[PDB]
């Protein structure tokens, strides 16, 4: 299998540097051209530079002077090194994978979601949802929090229908989702459902055990 | 009184004038010594191993080849290493002898009349002695010591008798391979110091390779080290530098293998690609015959991958009428200035006239991924760059000049001579910051001295 | 620098409808030597990485399903789905497979028609560890409608809020087709309490009558 | 001196110094060496029309006339002054610049063989054999042409001792860059050699009776050396390469250094004694022919002058048809004017009566070198078209100031 594992999105103060990591797997590094894609959300692709085995770059002309990729040949993995952060570099930056010299991205990276502001982290202020008084459904409000990734299932695995969760949306500096999940009425009495959040900026992971109301 | 001063001012001014004209010739530089070329340094070979393919149906007798030298020498090849010829039948040891030429190629009075019909246009016949030809083992796998005093009294007869070198191939399947080609060169060069020996192999990595040339330093070693090179040619900057390095920037023959074509290792799209890089590196190159008009050993129905049939014009294969187009062909590559035959008459000229790429020095530079580049420089000429382009995209070189020599660095622009690909302005001055090239691309740009 | 331009911004198809899109560019993307297009066509479904298809114009990937066919060359290109599936709603984009700066697309959305559904309703009271840290917000969920263009107004016992409300619409499923939306109020702690009936209302296509669900307070 | 010491008379001018520089410049615009061959023979059968027709005139301007240009130009054109003068400053010390600068790329080809010769180390040895040819005209003109004569027996030896190896060793249609642009100036550049067949009256004329004789020993001399020229060509064409003998600032040299180690020694002394015999011979008639209250020592002193101020040049193919186009310029000036004085005067002619077939074969054939090259390339023709018309300041300076 070709695994490219990436670090997951970081916030950063404005005019800071950022070095992104691109670690992989299941093929070797020096063999292969490392390429980096930057989108923002609800537009269009744009890309950004190359590697090789002999670190050996061909960036963009757009994006030539604050941008300097390089590759740790030793733990297989190639870094992104930003520069100068504008407020117009919140985005993702998707780190694919081609063949030598073809540029075909065939295995794409995961993604990283940069995002640069002046504010705090934050952690989430998570609640239940029940709902007292042929199937019901249980809500998990997840509220105040500055960096926008957060990823919110249902016991792990466990729970794969009806699961809606819904786009972050931002009002007061903080971000507030909230997730659905339909199950029949004859299994949540007979079990327990708890939401769990996963809050890649800050690993912040709380559960809440939802219980019924009176 | 004024006749005092004025002639005196000359007898002055004059030595005021041969003052500056006696110390300038003394700050100036001088050339080095020229090396002395021999005649194979000049230029390119070209291997035939069938004679009777080359022509085709009969006709491949010595007789016949003495037609085919005013297109051979249209090439401006400098050698021709003719196919063992000896009379040998096969896996059989004492029914071979290397003297007598086999009935079905001629006759010893046809072959001296070649040799002196070539003389006439500068071409130096190098006869092959593998000496069992025929079987899938070379060099007679029992009894290996008397057929070593089989080549060693046969070297005698064919340099008294006029040919100009000698070939022997496949050394991997003979003991003592490193002993026997000290013996041979010692013969070869103490009854003149003008002819070849030529060895041949098929081993790929270079620890072997360097253990041949480390006794002998005078042969040619041709081998299979650049035919395993990539699916695009990938590890081809790292083989070329790496290789040069290993010898410490000796004299060794290119070519992608010891008996096979071009084609029968590359992709279509990378023939161009390559017949620029092996003429421009410091050495001679060995083609086979049908690698100047991309002749296939496949693509063509009922042929003998060993030896295919050359493509002279669209009568060449009377067995399946409707293969050969008119593109393939000889006749039909040689008015078209865009062809690969025209590419091979123009960079064989610039081989065999010019003096960077005849004996001038290689200094590789780093590039962008993907492409490979690197100059030529003797003391004063005409200087080359070769930029090639092995990826499958439209690169744009960045070219980083930091470890040249101030002797040979790069200007700003610098013209373009030939490029591979069609699409270009010749002869015009090309900027190299802004360089741009295509898809597989190869480029040749010239600059005079200018330092 | 090559320009894509992709023609069609954003198309709308039912289950197996044979859906096209077309491409275009600037400078030529065939190099006359070996006579080969160089355009590529990725797919990127919503809230994931991109998916290669198609390389050289009609190659198309390893583990890339049939329906996926794309033809042409010179300066246009066409990628074209044989009969679209409840899954293939995604993003197309279009690459550049032969320049120095590889120049993306714009992009085109594929929607999927399907026949009208009235949402599911449910309204939920905040929970008590909201309501110990001192701050209050009510829930109207609407589940699985298709038309995707509901107008929820909120009313307290009677009157009519439609100050500081949030909506925030889920792209659409890929098993069914459908769409989801969520309806929080913004109040505080005394302006929950000072009431005790919250209605949410839901118009659709489907019905000419809204649909209400909602609670009390004091139970 | 009869009809067969008589020739040997004009083969001694004609044969010049200028043979060991050309060969180069006529392989450079004409390619392969069986056009470069053709245009050798060309040019001196094209030469015999012109120094015939001329020896028809020269010898009129000289009885009559008596002298070079004035009692000529009052019939031909009362402006001589001009021509007196494009004769004097771009014909006279060119050519006596270029001959200096053979001497010099000689004397150091040796030094560097492969390398070529440093041009700034050319400028400065060909100015030191002029000014120390400068004074020693005007120190003795008695020891001037003694060692003169001695240095004409030096470019016959060594130009014979190149054919004497051209025997010895024993395609050529092939690259043949045919073009009116370039046929016209390799063509300049073979004419360079044959120097000297307009001063030709002087030196044969004073011997023997010119009814017959002047025709019939120049149709003979031309051939003689039109063949040693061509000689000369086929033992380059031989020993070296087309390829090698197109580089080269000193092509007998390189030949020399094919053949035998002590031949490299023997030629550039030999040939370094041809031309610095030959720009000695040229200080001579440029003394002269100026005053033929100013002695002749300061019109040695005014050609010294103005051929140093051509070491601002670049090369020499660029000098040399900067010369060319300005001498065959005032050649055809003076056959003008005698085919003008074919209605006009009857000018007591019996030395010779033919003026019919032979000058209208001339006049058009040196206007078509003077048409292709002004149209090529003007800015050498410019600059020596911008200071011709500089003399009608110094002609508004003769009549009024000494009116
Ligand atoms: C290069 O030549 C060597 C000669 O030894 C080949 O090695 C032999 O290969 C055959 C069949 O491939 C085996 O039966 C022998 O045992 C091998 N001998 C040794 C000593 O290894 C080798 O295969 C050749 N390589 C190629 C690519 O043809
Ligand atoms: C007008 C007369 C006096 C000119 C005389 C020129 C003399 C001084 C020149 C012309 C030829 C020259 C020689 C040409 C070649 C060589 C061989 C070289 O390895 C050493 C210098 C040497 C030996 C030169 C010495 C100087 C030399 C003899
Ligand atoms: C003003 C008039 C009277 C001056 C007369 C003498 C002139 C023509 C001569 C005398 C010395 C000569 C210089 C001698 C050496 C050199 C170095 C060479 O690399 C270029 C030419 C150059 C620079 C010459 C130019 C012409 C020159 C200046
Ligand atoms: C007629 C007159 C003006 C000619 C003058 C020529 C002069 C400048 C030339 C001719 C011979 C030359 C010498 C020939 C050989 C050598 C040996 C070399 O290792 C250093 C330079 C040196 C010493 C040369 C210096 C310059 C030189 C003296
Ligand atoms: C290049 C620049 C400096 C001009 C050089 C001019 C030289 C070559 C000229 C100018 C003046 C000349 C001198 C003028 C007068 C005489 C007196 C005569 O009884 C012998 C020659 C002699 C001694 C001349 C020698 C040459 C001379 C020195
Ligand atoms: C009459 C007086 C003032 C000057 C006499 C010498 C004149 C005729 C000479 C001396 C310097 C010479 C110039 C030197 C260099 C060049 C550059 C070349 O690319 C074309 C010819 C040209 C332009 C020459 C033309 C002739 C020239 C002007
Ligand atoms: C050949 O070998 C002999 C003895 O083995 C040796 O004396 C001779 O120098 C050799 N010839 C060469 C190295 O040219
Ligand atoms: C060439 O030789 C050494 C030995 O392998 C190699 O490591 C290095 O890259 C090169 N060194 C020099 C000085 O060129
Ligand atoms: C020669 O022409 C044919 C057309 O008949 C074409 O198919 C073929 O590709 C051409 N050959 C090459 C090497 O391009």
């Amino acid at each position: 299998q070709v695994q490219l594992k990436e670090s997951g999105p970081g916030l950063v103060a404005p005019s800071q540097s950022l070095s992104i990591t691109c670690t992989v797997s299941g093929f070797p590094l020096t063999x292969x051209x490392x390429x980096w894609v930057r989108q923002p959300p609800g537009k269009g692709l744009e890309w950004l530079g190359x590697x090789x085995x002999x670190x050996x770059x061909x960036x963009x002309x757009x994006x030539x002077x604050r941008l300097s990729i390089s590759k740790d040949n030793s733990k297989s993995q190639v870094f992104l090194k930003m520069n100068s952060l504008q407020t117009d570099d919140t985005a993702r930056y998707y780190c694919a994978r081609x063949x030598x010299x073809x540029x075909x991205x065939x295995x794409w990276g995961q993604g990283t979601s940069v995002t640069v502001s002046s504010a705090k982290t934050t952690p989430p202020s998570v609640y239940p949802l029940a709902p007292g008084s042929s199937m019901v459904t249980l809500g998990c409000l997840v509220k105040g929090y500055f960096p926008e990734p957060v990823t919110v299932t249902w016991n792990s695995g466990s729970l794969s229908s009806g699961v809606h969760t819904f786009p972050a949306v931002l009002q007061s500096d903080l971000y507030t989702l909230s997730s659905s999940v339909t199950v029949p009425s004859s299994t949540w009495p007979s079990e327990t459902v708890t939401c769990n959040v996963a809050h890649p900026a800050s690993s912040t992971k709380v559960d809440k055990k939802i219980v019924p109301r009176d | 009184r004024t006749r005092w001063a004025l002639l005196l001012l000359f007898w002055l001014g004059w030595l005021g004038m041969l003052a500056g004209a006696v110390v300038i010739i003394v700050r100036a530089p001088r050339c080095r010594e020229l090396p002395a070329q021999k005649w194979w340094h000049t230029g390119a070979l070209y291997r035939i191993g069938d004679l009777q393919a080359f022509q085709g149906h009969g006709a491949g007798n010595l007789a016949g080849l003495k037609g085919r030298l005013d297109y051979l020498s249209s090439l401006k090849v400098k050698g021709l290493v003719l196919g063992p010829i000896h009379k040998n039948q096969k896996d059989d040891v004492a029914q071979t002898d290397l003297l007598q030429i086999d009935p079905n190629f001629g006759s010893k009075e046809d072959f001296d009349s070649l040799l002196q019909s070539a003389k006439k246009k500068s071409i130096r016949v190098i006869l092959d002695l593998t000496p069992n030809y025929r079987g899938e083992n070379s060099w007679f796998s029992t009894q290996v010591d008397t057929v070593a005093t089989k080549v060693k009294d046969a070297l005698e007869f064919w340099l008294q008798a006029g040919v100009d070198g000698f070939q022997v191939r496949d050394i991997e399947n003979l003991k003592d391979a490193s002993s026997f080609l000290a013996e041979w060169q010692n013969i070869t060069k103490g009854f003149s110091e003008d002819r070849l020996l030529i060895a041949g192999t098929n081993s790929s990595d270079l620890q072997q390779i360097l253990s041949l040339l480390e006794s002998n330093k005078d042969l040619l070693l041709t081998s299979s080290y650049l035919s395993d090179s990539g699916s695009t040619g990938e590890h081809t900057k790292s083989l070329v530098t790496q290789y040069l390095n290993a010898t410490g920037n000796r004299w060794c023959s290119w070519s992608l293998s010891q008996a096979r074509l071009l084609t029968s290792f590359l992709p279509a799209q990378l023939l161009r690609l390559y017949q620029l890089m092996l003429f421009t590196l410091p050495g001679t190159p060995v083609f086979s015959y049908g690698d100047e008009i991309g002749l296939d050993a496949a693509a063509l129905p009922g042929q003998p991958m060993e030896a295919p049939v050359m493509l002279w014009d669209e009568s060449s294969f009377p067995d399946i009428p409707g293969a050969v187009s008119a593109n393939m062909t000889v006749k039909g590559q040689s008015e078209d200035p865009g062809s690969l035959l025209s590419l091979f008459r123009r960079l064989s000229d610039q081989r065999s006239k010019e003096r960077s790429l005849l004996h001038g020095d290689f200094h590789a530079f780093s590039a962008g991924p993907g492409l490979f580049s690197y100059i030529r420089h003797w003391d004063q000429n005409e200087r080359f760059l070769v930029v090639l382009n092995f990826g499958d995209v439209g690169l744009s070189a960045g070219l980083q000049a930091s470890d040249l020599p101030a002797s040979a660095s790069l200007p700003a622009k610098a013209d373009l001579l030939l490029s591979t690909q069609p699409g270009r302005e010749e002869g015009s001055p090309l900027e190299l910051e802004r360089l741009k090239l295509e898809p597989h691309e190869g480029l040749l740009l010239r600059f005079p001295y200018a330092a | 620098d090559i320009v894509m331009s992709q023609s069609p911004s954003s198309l709308v198809v039912s289950v197996g409808e044979k859906v096209t899109m077309s491409c275009x560019x600037x400078x030529x993307x065939x190099x006359x030597x070996x006579x080969x297009x160089x355009x590529x066509w990725y797919q990127q479904k919503p809230g994931q990485s991109p998916k290669l298809l198609i390389y050289x114009x009609x190659x198309x990937x390893x583990g890339v399903p049939d329906r996926f066919t794309g033809s042409g060359s010179g300066t246009d290109f066409t990628l074209t789905i044989s009969s679209v599936k409840a899954e293939d709603l995604a993003v197309y984009y279009c690459x550049x497979x032969x320049x120095x700066x590889x120049x993306f697309g714009g992009g085109t959305k594929l929607e999927i028609k399907r026949a009208d559904a009235a949402p599911t309703v449910s309204i939920f009271p905040p929970s008590s560890e909201q309501l110990t840290s001192g701050g209050a917000s009510v829930v109207c969920f609407l589940n699985n409608f298709y038309p995707k263009d509901i107008n929820v107004k909120w009313k307290i016992d009677g009157s009519e809020r439609q100050n500081g409300v949030l909506n925030s619409w889920t792209d659409q499923d890929s098993k069914d087709s459908t769409y989801s939306m969520s309806s929080t109020l913004t109040l505080t702690k005394d302006e929950y309490e000072r009431h005790n009936s919250y209605t949410c209302e839901a118009t659709h296509k489907t019905s000419t009558s809204p649909i209400v669900k909602s609670f009390n307070r004091n139970e | 001196i009869t009809l067969l010491n008589g020739v040997a008379i004009i083969v001694g001018t004609i044969i010049g110094s200028g043979i060991f520089v050309t060969p180069t410049g006529v392989l450079k615009e004409a390619g392969s060496p069986g056009l470069a061959l053709v245009v050798w023979a060309a040019c001196g059968v094209f030469s015999i029309v012109g120094a015939l027709c001329y020896a028809e005139l020269g010898t009129t301007i000289s009885k009559s006339g008596g002298d070079y240009a004035y009692m000529l130009e009052v019939y031909g054109s009362l402006p001589a002054f001009l021509k007196l003068w494009i004769e004097l400053l771009i014909i006279r010390p060119s050519s006596q610049y270029i001959v200096a600068l053979v001497f010099a790329t000689y004397l150091l080809k040796p030094l560097f063989p492969t390398c070529p010769v440093p041009e700034e180390a050319a400028k400065l040895v060909a100015c030191l054999c002029v000014l120390l040819l400068t004074a020693v005209n005007c120190y003795s003109v008695k020891a001037a042409t003694r060692v003169q004569d001695a240095f004409a027996a030096a470019k016959l030896l060594a130009l014979a001792l190149i054919i004497l190896l051209g025997f010895v060793q024993i395609f050529s249609f092939e690259g043949t860059k045919l073009d009116v642009g370039n046929i016209v100036l390799a063509l300049y550049s073979g004419l360079f050699a044959y120097g000297g067949w307009n001063y030709l009256n002087f030196v044969t004329e004073e011997m023997i009776n010119p009814y017959r004789n002047l025709p019939l020993a120049i149709i003979i001399s031309l051939p003689i050396v039109t063949l040693v020229y061509v000689l000369t060509n086929l033992a380059y064409f031989t020993t070296l390469s087309t390829e090698q003998m197109l580089s080269s600032e000193a092509v007998a040299v390189d030949f020399g250094n094919y053949h035998l180690g002590v031949m490299s020694w023997i030629i550039p002394v030999f040939v370094g004694l041809s031309c610095f015999g030959s720009v000695n011979g040229s200080l001579f008639t440029s003394s002269r022919l100026f005053f033929v209250l100013l002695t002749p020592v300061p019109s040695l002193v005014f050609t010294c002058v103005m051929t140093l101020l051509y070491a601002f040049s670049k090369d020499i193919f660029s000098v040399i048809n900067f010369f060319s186009f300005f001498n065959w310029l005032c050649v055809a000036l003076a056959i003008i004017g005698m085919i003008w004085l074919r209605h006009r005067k009857p000018e007591l002619e019996r030395p010779i009566k033919v003026n019919l077939a032979l000058p209208v074969f001339f006049i058009l054939a040196c206007l078509f070198l003077i048409a292709v090259s002004f149209w090529k390339t003007p800015v050498e023709c410019g600059i020596g078209f911008t200071i011709i018309l500089s003399g009608l300041p110094v002609y508004f300076f003769g009549v009024w100031w000494k009116n």
